[PDB]
């Protein structure tokens, strides 16, 4: 995708994760578990619940055809009739098709940049008081309870109540 | 040791269901939303409770002239739309032509009823002969018959006296009125049915002003007869009165056509009759029940309808990218 | 604490809103407006040239002299013509006009014509040129008739046949008017013509025309049941038009050289004018615009914006707006 | 939006920032301030410009509807015109509408991109010499003053120059 | 320093350039134009068959067979036609053609006629069928007439009522044509058909004419001021025509059976035939491509790319070229 | 760009490069040079390939002139007809035109993310035993010879076979 998220560095999707689009799974002392995100779930709803109506929408005032009948001697006419008619038609499903086709893309590229920016909201949430593993997780440098999970989850987390014994656990490790 | 982690992903499930972008066909999501209906009942239905017109074996022609072999459509009730077939094979009995017949059919398209209205009887032709205008091209029961809704005049004891008639339309809508002409086969058939030889009919309203010549020549038979029926029409509007002037050759109406509902209708091309339904969309192919806004079915559709395109494939992405 | 640098972008109070596919409303601190929305309501010149605004006289009123349309005798050039929806003075003796709309297509790309005589009312010598008017035509109270065309009438009981022509000498393409009376009874028809059977041939290079009166008993209207007739050509130069009538011709005195051809336009519209000038004129007023859109009518004439439906057009230009 | 920078780790815009779309915020000894990206800006003010230009342009040849009048008798030729005319304008006005719809959301995610692009061009100039606050600020490991600062903004920081009094600063900090 | 690995991009020194919504002229590597702008300028035979190229001659003028025409008194099967914008071997005979762009319409979906005498132009035993020549058709000098139709006139001071019937005992529809002439003077049209007044009646199943000549006195092109107006009908397999007539017939000698149906077209072009070969073939010439799009012209037939008025249409397919 | 990848953080493309559209460029004790990246460029080609052919194919049922005439009387309808023809080459122009042109902007920007994609492939293959110079390449802690510069360009780079190395690389650097 031209996100780099699904299917990106994260490999795949989750299966246990059935009440959201995009969430976490934690692993701590008490316990491991998935949670849907619900804000960036609700705004992805929003966006495309307003894209598949947009589309509908501006499909409201396409061409309708109307039966119309001609004579023997009336033959351009009459094709020209069928001409028009059929030139419409072609036209709007033209329209159809292409921004079926272009809002797909963008629907999947959208999905993939809410992936994409759920993962950098926590990275910048969390900084060095975690490590990067390259593949959508992080390692925390210190104890992160379920409420300390939640503070993540929800855009809250404390760096400076976490600061120090990240500190000491990463001096630990760099030293080997 | 290994530190707690939390991990980022998103929505994966068993779902099938794919899609197409610009750059990549087939591409299986995990939601996503079919918008074209593709399904029809293959059924002629009602529309919201109205019954259409079916026209079955008979044209719109057959219809409002009266073909003998229409007599199921001699007083229809009012309709939302009317179907014909192709080519149905009571039309001009006697053969012949309609004129503006197209432009007709285009108002019969804004049209829901008609009431039948006699104008001028057929027993009030007291100097000319009116139960003689049959012919075996027109049968009815076995018997040589003729349109019903006007009258073949021929002429009387030998003479055919000049015509002049008037009807005021004194009714509050429109009366669409029919009349027409006999084109014979020769001089001796001019005077044998109408003993005059140089004839005319003239027709006049507030904007119609027409007189028709008879046109002899030699013609293939065609049901039968070599001669042919010219038809025509106009639109008498309240208060004004059409006037008709004849020696010879004068089709002349008896019933005319009150226009007492007008609304959104068509003409319906289809082979299909009644199906004993009610819809709110109807195609020539079948009735359509559906809330998908797209359809395939048919371009040419009447009532609360999806909007039709040519596609065989309409789905939107709504989910993810799905993995396997 | 060290020094820091921080990367952000602009914010203002605009409350300027656009929409994108998956939102609506949504404000940015900096949009553009594509369309317009604003007429003054008027009838103007087009780019200084004044329209022909017919009033309450049609285009056959007009081009056929209707005795109350003299305003429009002797018109100058025009940018594009104005005609109501149902303009009162039409035909006045009531009838028909021929490829009545065949005509206003061709006018639409016409602009200045010049009257010519090609047949002096003053040069029948055997007919009655001065007694065809009717109360079905008035002008001020008398009896009158179209002043471009003649009502001829039969002279000391005979009606002789009529042969004319008219040579086109002129440079220019002309158009020219004439007509047939259609009588009420046999009566009525010896009363004005004398021959009982009668008919018009018109020939040019392309035409070849002969009309016959129908006679018969009409709704009247305006007082009339009978009716006039009336038919058109375009005379080419160095083509000559020949008429041969023994009854009912209403014969042309003047036709209609065309002097300027252009892009024009017959607007219907109710409006008269406004004493103004504009580069853009709709049926509804004009625009005086730079915008590239507007949804005033899709009829326009003029450098003008290119119509849309919609009822706004709103492109981003800035970024999302922080409240 | 899809790039995660506008509304997104930067929470808010500036309204302090009038001569620019996109700008640093500076704070040293000799004192705080903004600053607009000359260069980011002016590729945005043009990109916009040449887009609302094309659109326009994209609409310069599309239907002019005429008039035309048919009689009494024409009415099927004057329903086929009417439903021409009327069809060439809704394909138009779809045109219009939805080309603007997809443009304006075209051009909110541009504005993001040039946003996230500015950040991430600071923060591959800095490296390790300065730490990633999480909301598009930078915190300095070493002294960085005004000269230092519009090294920065044009592009041209010598993270060599700094590295060494960066690496005991952070030396320091980790013990 | 340690090892290192640099992640990168192809660059070449293409020259290409492509538009975008943003920026216009932006090179890049690699660059795919779709819009075929070349053409041989000849008019070519499509897939093997030639076309029919009428050069000097209207398709009334090799139908009715305009003495100026005989090059197509026989045309073999044919891809398209072509025809002038003013081919000057038209009617020769000047007059009108009843319908003639119903029957152009017509050709545009015929591919080969196959000439047929319904009538022989030696079984007109009561009239003169050898006379009816004028100075307006030129052949070679002397006086004449179009080639499928006989101007036929009285023998001995008498015109006999004609009466004669062709059955279409074919498999395929016949092409049939016919006219009637008006003359211009009484004098005239006794001298011809010596009947004064007279009538052309003709029925098939569905055709049911009466023609009447109009005498009148018109300009003269070619010389004359007379008028040949001439009809066609499809006749069709087992139907028959039948004519009669006291004078002013302008009778059938052949017709037209149409023995090959297919997509054919009638071009408008000044060009003539290139002796070359093509796939697609425009009124400008002939094109020979694998683009999905030209611009050279929108009228084409045969396996042609899709028509668009751009002057370029160049897809993107590499990255941006750094110069 | 859109990415900031191609002439962004990565200033120029490469002239050396010929055998792909992605690569990469190493350099170790036993050489270097250059690697395009079979995947990437692979997937990018079929991407363009199935854009051109999806455009090819929308514009496949657009309307087609069909050449109609009119007499002198019948001006009106020749006039519907010319420009109803030109109405529908007109919007299939505009169709091709627009169509080209949003489409050129997507592979640019197309290419773009694909340059970054391979980029944070590779910043988060490697992790902290290398570090990020900021034009595009990487400077290892450790010792990569080919070997472990293929593994990095296939995708199978093993961290913890080097990361102890790295590590002491980190800490002599930090430490002076
Ligand atoms: C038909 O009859 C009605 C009355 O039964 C006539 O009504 C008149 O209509 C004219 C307009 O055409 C009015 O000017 C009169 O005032 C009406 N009179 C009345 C008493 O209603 C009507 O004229 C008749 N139609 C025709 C064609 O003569
Ligand atoms: C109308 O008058 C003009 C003369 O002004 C006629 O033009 C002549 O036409 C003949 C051809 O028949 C030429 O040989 C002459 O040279 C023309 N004369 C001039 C002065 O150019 C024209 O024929 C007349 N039209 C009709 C229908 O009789
Ligand atoms: C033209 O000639 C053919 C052949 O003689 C006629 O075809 C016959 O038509 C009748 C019915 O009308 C059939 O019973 C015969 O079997 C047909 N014969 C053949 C050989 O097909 C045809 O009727 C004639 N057309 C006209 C108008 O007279
Ligand atoms: C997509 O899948 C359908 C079957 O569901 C198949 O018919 C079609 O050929 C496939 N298209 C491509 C491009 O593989
Ligand atoms: C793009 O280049 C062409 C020359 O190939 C030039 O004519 C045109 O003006 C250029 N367009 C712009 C916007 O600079
Ligand atoms: C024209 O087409 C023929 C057959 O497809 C081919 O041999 C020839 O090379 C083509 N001409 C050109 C100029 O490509």
């Amino acid at each position: 995708g031209l996100f780099g998220a699904i299917a990106g560095f994260i490999e795949g999707g989750w299966q246990g994760m059935v009440d959201g689009w995009y969430g976490y799974h934690h692993s701590n002392e008490q316990g491991s578990g998935y949670a849907a995100d619900k804000e960036s779930t609700q705004k992805a709803i929003d966006g495309v619940t307003n894209k598949v109506n947009s589309i509908i929408d501006k499909m409201n005032t396409q061409f309708e055809a109307v039966g119309r009948e001609f004579n023997n001697l009336e033959r351009r006419i009459e094709n020209l009739n069928k001409k028009m008619e059929d030139g419409f038609l072609d036209v709007w499903t033209y329209n159809a098709e292409l921004l079926v086709l272009m809002e797909n893309e963008r629907t999947l590229d959208f999905h993939d940049s809410n992936v994409k920016n759920l993962y950098d909201k926590v990275r910048l949430q969390l900084r060095d008081n975690a490590k990067e593993l390259g593949n959508g997780c992080f390692e925390f440098y210190h104890k992160c309870d379920n409420e300390c999970m939640e503070s993540v989850r929800n855009g809250t987390y404390d760096y400076p109540q976490y600061s120090e014994e990240a500190r000491l656990k990463r001096e630990e490790i760099s030293s080997g | 040791d290994p530190g707690d982690q939390i991990c980022i992903g998103y929505h994966a499930n068993n779902s099938t269901e794919q899609v197409d972008t610009i750059m990549e066909k087939n591409v299986t999501v995990t939601h996503a939303q079919d918008i074209l209906e593709k399904k029809h009942n293959g059924k002629l239905c009602d529309l919201d409770g109205v019954k259409p017109l079916i026209l079955r074996d008979c044209s719109v022609a057959g219809w409002l002239l009266g073909n003998p072999m229409c007599d199921e459509f001699i007083n229809v009730p009012e309709w939302s739309y009317i179907v014909e077939k192709a080519n149905p094979v009571n039309d001009l009995c006697y053969p012949g032509d309609f004129n503006d017949y197209e432009e007709l059919k285009h108002l019969l398209s804004r049209i829901n009823h008609f009431e039948k209205i006699q104008i001028i009887p057929k027993s009030s032709w007291s100097s000319h002969e009116a139960s003689l205008g049959v012919s075996s091209a027109c049968p009815y029961q076995g018997k040589s018959s003729f349109f019903r809704n006007v009258v073949w005049l021929i002429k009387k004891n030998s003479t055919y006296p000049t015509i002049k008639r008037s009807y005021n339309n004194t009714n509050q809508e429109d009366l669409l009125v029919l009349w027409g002409i006999h084109h014979p086969n020769d001089a001796a058939e001019q005077t044998k049915l109408y003993q005059n030889p140089t004839t005319y009919i003239s027709v006049g309203t507030s904007t119609l002003n027409q007189r028709l010549v008879p046109r002899i020549a030699t013609r293939s038979k065609v049901n039968g007869q070599s001669g042919r029926m010219e038809f025509f029409w106009t639109i008498l509007k309240p208060n004004d009165a059409i006037n008709f002037e004849s020696n010879g050759n004068f089709i002349a109406p008896e019933y005319a056509y009150k226009i007492v509902k007008k609304g959104d209708s068509t003409i319906m091309k289809s082979e299909l009759e009644y199906g004993n339904c009610n819809t709110k969309c109807q195609t020539p192919m079948g009735a359509i029940n559906s809330s998908m806004p797209f359809h395939n079915i048919h371009p040419l559709t009447i009532g609360e309808c999806p909007k039709y395109v040519k596609s065989n494939r309409l789905v939107l992405a709504t989910g993810l990218r799905n993995s396997p």
